[PDB]
C-alpha cells in the first residue's frame, strides 16, 4: 500500500528497541537488488507507459500487481504489451500511483468497466470525487440494458444476417472446392462428415 | 490463478503458446473466468447454421473439472493440453468421459442418444438428406454395434479403446486434426 | 471474428471424432509461421499504434482487415502510415480488439463519420452503449445541414473570394512572365492556348 | 477493390506511384469511390474563372468504363495509365472516345459542338477577345476541316489518327505534358 | 488546396489537346525529386507528429505552409520543434489534412484562439459542424472579458504584489552586493546610474 | 517571467547610455553557454515532453523551475522522470510556456488539484478564461467533502475490512512460520517482542 | 527547501537514496511537507491491529526539530539519517530524546509510562496474554530497574547509554535492523 | 514576412540567434507583429517601480521604421542588429534619432526634456534623493552643456558624435553592455 514510508516505520521502531525485554527476530534478507531503479515499460496498444516496479507491487490481487502480468511480457522487446485502450489505461496506472481511481466523464461507461474488469480493478475503489458521476453513468447504462432486456430488432436482424453470410460463405467455399476462414470451414466439413449430413444453401 | 511457470510445468504448452492462449481467453473473458452462458455464446458463433447449446453444455461440464460452475484459464489449458497434446489414449479417455454423462464408468444408449442429439443439433433444421428425427437413434445403434463387443447393452472404457484402435479412420482423425494445431 | 477460441473448437471436435461413420477431410496446411508474434505498427500522423496482425484479420471488408492496408505500408520504415486523426483512430482500433465501436462524446460527429468512412467502418456497428449518443449527435448535425440546404452567405462570399484570388494570382503570374501553383498555372495557360482566348483581370 | 499487386500488373505505374495516387484519391474520397457530383466538385476547383461542369461530365463518363455511375480507384488509375503512360495512339484513341459521345465510331459536328461548348465554358464569361457566342461553332468548323479528309461531314478514327500525326504541334503537346507527370 | 487530383486535371487536358488550334506552352521543369515520400516530423512539446510535406504545402499563408516554418527547424535533430500545446496542434494538423477546422468542446476557447493565432489560422475557416459551438464559446468568453472591462481586484493585487516582490528582490540584491535575474538587476542598476538616483525599499 | 524580450530591454538601454552623467556598472559574465538549445526531456509516466530549459526557468518557486527538479533527474537516461499523470502535466507545461493555467473541464478536480500541489502551482494562477469553471467545480467537490464531514459507511466498512485482512495476513504468516509484506510482518513481530505480547486472530 | 546537493552533504544518504526518499515522500505528501494529522494517517496503516496515534505524535514531535508543526523533507531525512546511518550512540541519544518528553535531560517514571502506553496501544485490545491494564506500569518498572543505576527515581543519559552497552540484545537489535535498511 | 535566409543576410545575427529571437517574439506575439499597447505591456514588466509608457512609446516609434503602427519581427531584429551588433557610430546615430522626436536633424531642449521625463518616469515616485520635479530640467541642461559645442541652443549629429567619443565612460558603456549580449 505505502512502501515509501516503510523505511520510516522501521526506523521509528528504534523507540521500541531499547525498552524491549527479551531478544529480537531475525531481519529479512531483502536480497533482491533493492528492487529499485527498474522503470518497467507497459506498452498499451503502442503507447509507452513507464512506471516503477514497486509502484505496481503496491497493489497485488490486480493484474499489474500480480504474476498474471507475466502473461503479457515480451522478453524480445523487454516490455509488457497490452492490446487494450491506452486512454483508460492512464487512469488504471494513476490508481497504482495514488491509490484512488478517477472516472473520466468523456469515456463510455461500458468501455471503462471492461478495462476495469480486464486489469482486476473493482469499481468500489473509485474515489468519492468521481463516485457519484460513475454511479449515475452506470445507472443510465443499466437502465438501457434493462429496457432492452424487457430497436433491438435491428441488432437481431444484423446478427441473423451475419450467420446467414457465414453459412453462405461456407457453401461458396464448398462450391469452389483468411487462415481463420479455412480452419473454420474445415471444422464445419468435419461436422458434416461426423453427422453424414451436408449443409445446403438457404436460398 | 495459476502462474505462467506453473501452467508451463503442468500443461504441455510452451511459454509463448500459453501467453497466446491467455491473450485470447482474456480478450473474450476479461474477468479471467467464463460461465456456462458466456461459454455458449462464445461457442455458438462457430456454428452459424445450427444449435450448439447442448453440445456446449457437455463441453462446459467436461472442461470444468472442479464443478465450480466456472471454467478458468486453468481448466481451459488443462483440457486443451489433454486433447491437443495428450496421447491417443488420453484423448480417448477424454471423449469417453464426455459421453459418460453420469461419469459412472459406462456409456448407455440414452447417454449416447443425448450426445448425438447435441451433435445433430449443429447440423441445423435445413440439411441435405432430411431431418429424419430418428438419425441420432440409428447413429447410436451403429456406434454401439461398432464399439460394444460383449453386446451387454453398454460401452465400457476397454471396449471403447480397443474398438477405437481397430478403426484406421479414427487414427487418421486423431493424429491429423488434434496435432496440426 | 473470434479466432482465439478456434483452437478450442477444433479440440472440441474430438467429441465428434470417434462417433463419426466414414472418413475425415484433409486438415489445412496452415503453413504461415502461425501468423503469431507479429505486432505490426500503424503510424497514424506520428502516433504509434501497435497491434497483433490477427486482431486486424478478425474483421475483413474493412481497410485494416483487408489488402487495402497494403496501400499505406512503408517498407523503408516497416510500418503502415496513415495521415489521419490518431484520437479517433484509437476507437477504430478498439473496434478490432473488442468488436464494438464506441463514440467519443467530445469529438465532432463529422470528423468521426469521416474517419469511419475512411477505414471502412459502418456506423451501425456502434455498440448500444454509445448508439443513442451517436444518433442524437448525428441528428443535430443533419438538422444543421438541412437548415443550410433549405449565414451560408459568409461561406459563399469566402469561396467566391478564394476563386477571385486564384484568378488574380494566375493573372499576376502572367504579368510577371509553389510547385502546385506553377503546374496549375501551366494547365490554365494550356487552356488559354486551347481556346485561343486569354483571361483578363476582374478589376 | 483491386489490390496493389493487381493494379501494378494491370496499369503502368510503380508501387510507389500507385500508393501516392491511392493516398490522394482516398483523401478526397474516403469511401474509395466518387460519384458524378463529387467528381464535379473536385474538378471545378482547378478552374476558378469558368464552368467546368459539362467537361467534367464528359470526363466522368469516359473514366467510368463499366457505367456503374461511380468512378473507383480502378477506373481512376486505368484512365490515368492510358493517358499518362500509354502510347500516342492510346491517348489519341482515348481522346477520340471522349469526343464520340454515343461511342458509335464517328464524330459528328454536333458532338464536337458539345465538346467545344464544354471547353469554352471554362474560359468564363469575361475573357479578352469576346464571348462571341459562336466561337465553338467556328472552332468545330476548323477542327473538321483539319481532321476530316474525305469531307463526309464526320470524323473517323483513321482520319483522326493520321491528321494528328500530320501536326507537329500535337506531337509536341502529347510528348511533353502527358509524360512530364 | 487539392494537389492530389492535379495530375488528374493535367491528364484530363488531353481532351483539349487535339482540338487546340496553335502551339502549346512549355511544361514546368518540376525537378524537385517529386517532393514525395518526405514524411517530415513536427515535434510539438515532445509529441511527434508526422505528415507529408505536400500536405503542409496545401495551405500557404499559414505558418506550417510557408517559409516561416523554417524558424522552427532543428537541423541537428532534423525536425521542427514547437513549444506549443500538442492536443490543439492535432486539430491544427487535421485542418491541413482535410481543409476544415474542428473545435474541441473540452478545451478553453482562449487557448484554442491563441494556438490558432500562433499558427496563422483564421477562425472563419472552422467548419459549419463546429462553428456554432465555437461562436457560442467565444461569445461567453467575450462577455466575461467585457464584464471585466466595464473580482478583478484580486488580479490587480496579485500583479502589484508581484511588482513589489521584484523591487524588493532587486533591493535585496543591492544589499547583498538565475541568469535572468542577474541581467535584469544589471539593467536596473544601469538605470540608476543613468538617472543618478537610487531606488529605496518600499517598507 | 519574460526572458525573451530581455535582450530587447538591454538594447533599449542605449537610449539611456549617452545621457548618463557618471560611470556604468560591470556587465554580468553570463558564461553558461547562453543556456540555449538545451531541449530537456520531462518523462511523465512514459510520455515524453520536451521543452527549453529557459522556459522552465521563467517560473522559479515551482518544482520545474527550481532545483527541486533535480530530485527527479535520471543521469542514466539523461531525462527527468515523473510518476504522475501526463494529461494534466500538459496543462502544467502550458503554464510555463504562456504564464496562464487552463483548467480542463473533463478531468476530476481532485486529480487536477493534486497535480497542481505536486508541481508547486497555486490555483490562483488559473487564467480568467477558466477560473469560473474551476471555482464552480471546486465548490461542488467542497460541498461533497463537507456533506461527508457533517454512504461513507461503505468506505468505513471497506477500510475496516482492509485492516482486518492485513491482521489476518500477518496471523497466517505467523501460522506458516512480497518484499513489503515480509518487512512489514517483521516490524509487527518486532512490536510483539517489544511488548512481550502476541496478536491473536480476530475470528 | 534544501537542495539535493545540500541534503547530500548534510545527511549520510547518497544521491540515489535521497531521490528515492523524496519520490516516496512527495508521493504521500505532494505539498512537500506533512502535518501531524496526515503523519498519523500515514503511520497508522502499518499497524492494522492497534492504535498508533500517541506513538505517532511522539515521533512527529521528535522529527520536527524546529517546532513548525510541520515535518518537511529536511526533517524527514535528518531523522532518518541519524537513526539509520548514525552510530549506536547517535541512535541512543535519539531514543533518549524521544523518551524525555519535556527534553529537560532526564526520564521520569510518568514520562516512560506515557511512552509504554503509546507502544502498548499498538498491541491492540485483543491480544494473547491479556489486556492487563497494568502491563505498561510494570514494564516501566522493569525498564527503570534495568536502566537506572543510582536508583534516584530518574534516568539520565549516562545511565541510559552505559546500561544499553551492557545489554547484548540491544546491540544485536541496533546493528541488525537499523543497518539492513 | 521576411524569411530566415533574408534576415540572415540583412541583419548581423546568425541562424540560431534569429531562431531564438523569433521563438521569443512569437511566444509574446503569436500573430507575429506587435502594436504600441502590447509593446507597452511587454516593456513595462521590466520596470516594476516606475512608469515606462512614455519611453516605451519613444522606443516603439524608433523601432517601427515604416510607420505602420506595428512592429514586425523585421523591425525588431533590424533595430536589435543596429544596436547590439552595429558599430559605436551606428548606436550613436540610433540614439540621436531616438532623441530627435521630429527627426528634423537636431535636438532641442524641449525634445530632450521629453526624453528625460520619460526616463525619470521609470525611477518611480518614491526614490532616494527626492522627486524634485525639476531633475529632468537640470539634467537636460547638463546634457546640453556637455554635448553642445557651439552653444546654439541645439544639438547636431556632429556635436553629439564628437562629444560622445570625448567621454570615456560612454565608450565603456557602449562596448560592455551592448556587446555582452
Ligand atoms: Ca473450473
Ligand atoms: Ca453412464
Ligand atoms: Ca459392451
Ligand atoms: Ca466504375
Ligand atoms: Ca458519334
Ligand atoms: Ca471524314
Ligand atoms: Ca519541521
Ligand atoms: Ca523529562
Ligand atoms: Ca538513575
Ligand atoms: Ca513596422
Ligand atoms: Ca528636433
Ligand atoms: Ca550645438
Ligand atoms: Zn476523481
Ligand atoms: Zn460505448
Ligand atoms: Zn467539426
Ligand atoms: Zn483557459
Amino acid at each position: 500500500g505505502v512502501a515509501a514510508w516503510l523505511p520510516f516505520a522501521r526506523a521509528a521502531a528504534i523507540g521500541w528497541m531499547p525498552v524491549a525485554s527479551g531478544p529480537m527476530p531475525a531481519p529479512p534478507r531483502q536480497e533482491r537488488k533493492r528492487t529499485q531503479d527498474a522503470l518497467i515499460v507497459l506498452n498499451v496498444s503502442g503507447t509507452r507507459f513507464q512506471t516503477w516496479q514497486d509502484t505496481l507491487e503496491r497493489y497485488p490481487d490486480t493484474l499489474l500487481g500480480s504474476s498474471e502480468r507475466d502473461f503479457f511480457y515480451h522478453p524480445e522487446t523487454q516490455q509488457y504489451f497490452f492490446d487494450r485502450d491506452p486512454d483508460i489505461f492512464r487512469h488504471i496506472l494513476n490508481f497504482y500511483r495514488t491509490g484512488k481511481l478517477h472516472y473520466p466523464r468523456h469515456e463510455c461507461i461500458s468501455a471503462y468497466d471492461e478495462e476495469l474488469a480486464f486489469f482486476g480493478l473493482i469499481p468500489e475503489i473509485i474515489g468519492d470525487c468521481c463516485y457519484e458521476e460513475y454511479k449515475d453513468r452506470r445507472r443510465e447504462n443499466a437502465e438501457r440494458l434493462q429496457d432492452d432486456a424487457d430497436q433491438k430488432k435491428a441488432r437481431l436482424a444484423r446478427i441473423r444476417a451475419a450467420k446467414s453470410g457465414s453459412a453462405n460463405a461456407y457453401m461458396q467455399s464448398k462450391r469452389n472446392g483468411s487462415s481463420f476462414e479455412t480452419q473454420h470451414h474445415h471444422l464445419l466439413h468435419c461436422l458434416e462428415k461426423t453427422t453424414n449430413h451436408e449443409f445446403v444453401d438457404e436460398q | 490463478p495459476e502462474g505462467l511457470e506453473q501452467l508451463q510445468e503442468q500443461t504441455k504448452f510452451t511459454r509463448k503458446e500459453l501467453q497466446v492462449l491467455y491473450r485470447g481467453f482474456k480478450n473474450e473473458c476479461p474477468s479471467g473466468i467464463v460461465n456456462e452462458e458466456n461459454f455458449k455464446q462464445i461457442y455458438s458463433q462457430f456454428f452459424p447454421q445450427g444449435d450448439s447449446s447442448t453440445y456446449a453444455t457437455f463441453l462446459f461440464n467436461a472442461f470444468d473439472t472442479n464443478h465450480d460452475g466456472s471454467v478458468s484459464f486453468e481448466d481451459f489449458v488443462a483440457g486443451l493440453s489433454v486433447i491437443l497434446r495428450g496421447t491417443v489414449d488420453d484423448r480417448l479417455n477424454w471423449a469417453f468421459n464426455l459421453y459418460d454423462l453420469n461419469k459412472d464408468g459406462c456409456i448407455t444408449k440414452e447417454e449416447m442418444l443425448d450426445i448425438m442429439k447435441s451433435i445433430y443439433d449443429m447440423m441445423g433444421k435445413y440439411t441435405y438428406p432430411a431431418l429424419r428425427e430418428e438419425a441420432p437413434r440409428e447413429h447410436v445403434e451403429s456406434f454401439f454395434q461398432k464399439m460394444d463387443r460383449n453386446k451387454d447393452g453398454v460401452v465400457t472404457i476397454e471396449e471403447f479403446i480397443e474398438s477405437c484402435q481397430k478403426d484406421e479412420n479414427i487414427m487418421r482423425s486423431m493424429q491429423l486434426f488434434d496435432n496440426v494445431i
